[PDB]
């Protein structure tokens, strides 16, 4: 009985399966991610199209696991396919049941990565590209160590010294006086000083949104 | 230990880091003394790496000695602090491929 | 050419993937009370591609 | 305004759906305020809003004469609004009419 399913692979349906992967790739550019739960008509039919893609992919997984066995299938590039099927099943089930349920929808963007695998004419060029990656690992560790050293030095020197900016001296409203907050340091500390009518006092005017300063170690890195 | 410190630090945390700083500089001074006993200064200065270690440990102790006074209170020169981190470069020497490439 | 098209096809596929991922992460989340100068946004796929391309060139 | 037009019975269908969150919501609120600024005391007004359900941003549920006072309530309600949900013009317009 398993042969009847297996001989189907002799019939080239892999062409239709790759056209299905391409169809799903197309069915993700149309999906507009509206800001906060909004959704036009198209986004309300792409769930149905996604259900169809789920069914076809899981049928293919069943066929190619039954015809090729449970143990042997993972021992191949198909590792991702079953992974995608598992996460997509879980996503659909949880979404229907109802939290990180929605955000988990991103795991489908790997399906285009199935396209390159399906056309073995490209796996060669992928292998070529990653083959040249190994020599860089020495440069990778060198740059990693340079980053660590310079981040630690920055922590030692610029130890959160960019949190004081120039404030209005009238004092009615305490907002960063300069439209472009430029960290200033009050006298007794080398640096710039406010203009003739403002005062540089502590606070967190700081750099843009406080994302680029040297406060933590992660910020330094 | 070096990377741990961060802005808005706790006075207890600063004290603990000072303790660990003294401990680590002590261990590296033990490194130095054991190497010297292993072989004399003329052989100690044979490779620059140990000479490179020479200035780091002295600078670190200079840092610790300078730390005895309290210009700030747990309620100036800041150059020798970087030798501690620069000592990390020794770790880059263990790898041989990177060593030969950079050299 | 037949060898060029493979590499460019691979890179095009990579940009599509890292744009379709940005859509599911930052899709329409670039709405801030500040003035909307966020031209390089992730809203719609034709513009997610331009943002990813901008990041690639850096 | 007293001369350029006859009295009115406005009904502002502010579109608080997810598609307006951000700057556009601020523009909507400011525009609604600057519009209610252009209503006399003899022409009525109300402020509905639809996100698959046509609620009312205020406590009124019908037209309220746009006095100097009711305008205050409508402006405060508009200012204290937030986007959500799914846009549905049919329900909003049915409620409005
Ligand atoms: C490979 C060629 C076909 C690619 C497109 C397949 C999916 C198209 C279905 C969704 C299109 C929007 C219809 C929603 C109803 C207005
Ligand atoms: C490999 C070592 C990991 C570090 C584990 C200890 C974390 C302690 C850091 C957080 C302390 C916050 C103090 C300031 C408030
Ligand atoms: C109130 C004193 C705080 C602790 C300072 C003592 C130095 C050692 C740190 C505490 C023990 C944690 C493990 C240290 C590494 C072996
Ligand atoms: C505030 C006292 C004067 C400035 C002290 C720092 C002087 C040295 C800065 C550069 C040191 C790092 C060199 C690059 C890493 C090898
Ligand atoms: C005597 C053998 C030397 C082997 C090579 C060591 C290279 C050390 C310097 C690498 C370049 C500077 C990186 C860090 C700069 C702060
Ligand atoms: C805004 O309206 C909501 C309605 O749920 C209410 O709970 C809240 O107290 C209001 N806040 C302000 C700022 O008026």
């Amino acid at each position: 009985r398993r042969a009847c399913i297996s001989i189907v692979e002799w019939k080239p349906f892999e062409i239709i399966i790759l056209l299905t992967i391409f169809a799903n790739c197309v069915a993700l550019a149309i999906y507009i991610p509206f800001p906060e739960d909004d959704s036009n008509a198209t986004n309300s039919n792409l769930e149905r199209v996604e259900y169809l893609f789920l069914i076809i992919f899981t049928v293919e997984a069943f066929l190619k696991v039954i015809a090729y066995g449970l143990l042997f299938h993972p021992n191949a590039y198909l590792r991702n396919g079953w992974n995608l099927l598992d996460f997509i099943i879980v996503v659909v089930g949880l979404f229907s049941a109802i939290f990180d349920v929605k955000a988990l929808r991103a795991f489908r963007v790997l399906r285009p990565l199935r396209l390159v695998s399906g056309v073995p004419s490209l796996q060669v060029v992928l292998n070529s590209i990653i083959k040249a990656m190994v020599p860089l690992l020495h440069i990778a560790l060198l740059v990693l160590f340079v980053i660590i050293i310079y981040a630690i030095i920055g922590l030692e020197l610029f130890m959160g010294k960019m949190h004081k900016t120039c404030y209005n001296q009238e004092g009615i409203a305490d907002v960063p006086a300069e439209d472009d907050p430029s960290p200033c340091a009050l006298e007794t500390g080398h640096g710039r000083q406010c203009q003739n009518g403002t005062v540089c006092k502590p606070g967190w005017d700081g750099p843009k949104h406080g994302i680029t300063n040297f406060d933590n170690f992660a910020f330094a890195m | 230990c070096l990377a741990m410190q961060h802005y808005g630090q706790s006075c207890l945390f600063k004290i603990a880091m000072n303790i660990l700083n003294m401990l680590f500089t002590g261990l590296f001074t033990v490194e130095m003394i054991l190497k010297l006993i292993a072989f004399k200064p003329k052989g100690y200065f044979s490779d620059p790496w140990n000479v490179f270690d020479f200035l780091i440990v002295i600078g670190s102790i200079i840092d610790v000695i300078l730390s005895e006074v309290n210009p700030a209170e747990h309620t100036s020169i800041t150059f020798f602090r970087l030798f501690r981190v620069m000592r990390l470069v020794k770790l880059l020497s263990r790898g041989e491929g990177i060593r030969t490439l950079l050299w | 050419v037949r060898s060029i098209a493979s590499l460019l096809l691979l890179l095009f596929l990579f940009i599509i993937i890292f744009s379709l991922l940005g859509m599911q992460l930052f899709g329409g989340k670039f709405n801030f009370d500040e003035m909307q100068t966020r031209r390089s946004t992730f809203d719609n796929f034709p513009q997610s591609l331009l943002t990813v391309f901008q990041i690639l060139t850096g | 305004i007293q001369g350029a037009a006859s009295p009115k019975d406005m009904l502002i269908l502010v579109d608080v759906s997810g598609s307006v969150s951000g700057l556009t919501l601020k523009l909507i609120r400011t525009s609604v305020s600057e519009m209610l600024e252009t209503l006399s005391d003899d022409d009525f007004v109300n402020v509905a809003s639809f996100n698959s359900n046509a609620q009312d941003v205020s406590c009124f549920q019908h037209l309220v004469q746009a006095n100097v006072r009711n305008k205050k309530v409508l402006k405060d309600a508009v200012n204290n609004i937030t986007a959500k949900g799914i846009t549905d013009y049919k329900k909003g317009f049915s409620f409005a009419f």
